[PDB]
């Protein structure tokens, strides 16, 4: 048939505010390296639909020292759909339309093969670690502090 | 061909379900102990004025599609006596997993629970009693058979 | 895939439906049988009284050897509740007991609600608030409770 | 007069009370019933965490009143 007995099931359904409650937690607890934080960005939306996140250049390349802020926005079918991501603070990176900061999920592999395992502090931690690769690694920056409108 | 009919409890719960003409009364309350959790046995449907019995099918009750029916929750008022032979269920039952004992022992405290559903709670040989947070250790574990002969004793008396 | 729901959860969800609590409504989603829908009435004779919060409570995996994951969806002004509506209760945590259940950790948390505890609190913006004047901060509460849990459902 | 209170496991027993029997009165005809101490025990009726000092009355607890027991609880 379809179905075949299995001896072993885990990992029940977490609805999608605790998922997005666990989340907020890790980033209200500063937990990873420091090159990334992440979490809301009106502390009253019930819903916890936007996102604000932070990342810091790498050392040995092109964004060293500069702070990036960004913003995550996930829908009513996150973390089964994947979620919406943009960049506040104005940079020059492959995958990435050069007037929006709007991300294509195409050219960034963590959002273009979305699991429910991933999380926003992946999203983050794995775009920093793409910006560490050798083609984007030495592209030009516009001058730190302008952004979008 | 499935059709819907709703069934609302004296809470104010109303209740969709996916039915044919041909079931029986009985087959309505097993799909609502899958929906709703209930055991057939504690189901009493209602229906224009009539109360339902589980031979007889929803088509010989004039019960057509979006008819609307009354569960009542445990209607009848004995098979010994309906609240003292329901407390008696209670008492024989582990706090914990909520079913009768199986294999009960008691702890220091004196509650009692099911072995492996204490056990799980005092991994690594202990802790704190579910009901009264008493300290406990695992093998201070105290068999309790008669409260084991009286589950099977009830378990008789529900299968007559 | 599957697996069976266990049978406590399958136990408490047919006793929500067959033993109501006054107060107190407790409702499992349709798509996800751990996930409940919840709102409790506010207490008598506390700032929250005549209120309606809605709250929102999933059983995680290992329930009942753990206490459930609980939060309040209605804006409410508490000093262990911060402003998403999560929860610091010590049953909800280190005193947690497989014997409770949703019915109680329910009725426990409304009686979070009659006994706040700005000396131990999680929202450390609202309890100093509660401490520096306490008559201000019980008022507040009633203002909220009207303006947020009121007409709300 | 009556009253019931419906215990942890969600039983409900009948009491032995007097409108002028205190919390604590209560509290322990449920010790000697279901073995829970005086200082485990949390008695709620509308939704207010009953107090061990005052009287049934002092809450108008009327005959037949379903009271509802809870284990100790803190906020923090
Ligand atoms: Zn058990
Ligand atoms: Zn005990």
């Amino acid at each position: 048939g379809s179905q075949e007995f299995m001896a072993v099931s885990t990992g029940v359904k977490v609805p999608r505010n605790f998922r997005l409650l666990e989340e907020l937690e890790e980033g209200q607890k500063g937990v990873g390296d420091g090159t990334v934080s992440w979490g809301l960005e009106d502390d009253e939306d019930m819903t916890l639909t936007r996102w604000t996140g932070m990342i810091i250049g790498p050392p040995r390349t092109n964004y060293e020292n500069r702070i990036y802020s960004l913003k995550v926005e996930c829908g009513p079918k996150y973390p089964e759909a994947p979620p919406s991501v943009r960049f506040v603070t104005k940079i020059n990176m492959n995958g990435i339309n050069n007037s929006s900061g709007m991300v294509d999920a195409r050219s960034i592999p963590v959002l273009a093969k979305w699991q429910n395992s991933y999380s926003i502090k992946v999203v983050l931690q794995e775009l920093r670690r793409l910006m560490m690769s050798k083609e984007n690694m030495k592209l030009p920056q516009p001058p730190e502090g302008q952004t979008y409108n | 061909s499935h059709m819907q009919i709703f069934v609302k409890t004296l809470t104010g719960k109303t209740i969709t379900l996916e039915v044919e003409p041909s079931d029986t009364i009985e087959n309505v309350k097993a799909k609502i102990q899958d929906k709703e959790g209930i055991p057939p046995d504690q189901q009493r449907l209602i229906f224009a004025g009539k109360q339902l019995e589980d031979g007889r099918t929803l088509s010989d009750y004039n019960i057509q599609k979006e008819s609307t029916l009354h569960l009542v929750l445990r209607l009848r008022a004995a098979m010994a006596s309906a609240a003292r032979l329901t407390m008696m269920w209670e008492e024989v039952t582990c706090p914990i997993c909520l079913d009768p004992f199986v294999e009960p022992v008691s702890i220091e405290c004196g509650h009692s629970f099911c072995q492996e559903c204490i056990s799980q709670v005092g991994k690594g040989g202990g802790s704190v009693c579910p009901v009264c947070r008493q300290r406990f250790l695992l093998k201070n574990l105290r068999p309790n058979r008669q409260l084991a002969n009286m589950v099977n004793n009830l378990k008789e008396i529900s299968q007559e | 895939g599957m697996a069976g729901l266990p049978r406590r959860i399958i136990k408490e969800t047919q006793r929500l439906l067959a033993e109501p609590v006054p107060g107190i409504k407790a409702e499992p989603d349709e798509s996800n049988a751990r996930y409940f829908h919840v709102v409790i009435a506010g207490p008598q004779d506390s700032p929250f009284e005549g209120g309606t919060f809605k709250l929102e409570l999933f059983l995680p995996e290992e329930y009942p050897m753990a206490a459930p994951k609980v939060r309040f969806m209605t804006k409410i002004y508490h000093p262990n509740v911060d402003k998403l509506g999560r929860i610091k209760l010590d049953i909800l945590a280190d005193k947690w007991s497989p014997a409770l259940q949703i019915r109680t950790v329910l009725l426990s948390i409304q009686a979070l609600l009659s006994a706040p505890n700005p000396d131990d609190p999680l929202a450390n913006d609202v309890a100093e608030q509660w401490k520096t004047n306490e008559a201000q901060a019980i008022e507040t509460a009633r203002a909220w409770t009207r303006l947020y849990a009121m007409n709300n459902i | 007069m009556q009253i019931f209170v419906k215990t942890l496991t969600g039983k409900t027993i009948t009491l032995e009370v007097e409108p002028s029997d205190t919390i604590e009165n209560v509290k322990a005809k449920i010790q000697d019933k279901e073995g829970i101490p005086p200082d485990q025990q949390r008695l709620i009726f509308a939704g207010k965490q009953l107090e061990d000092g005052r009287t049934l009355s002092d809450y108008n607890i009327q005959k037949e009143s379903t009271l509802h027991l809870v284990l100790r609880l803190r906020g923090g």
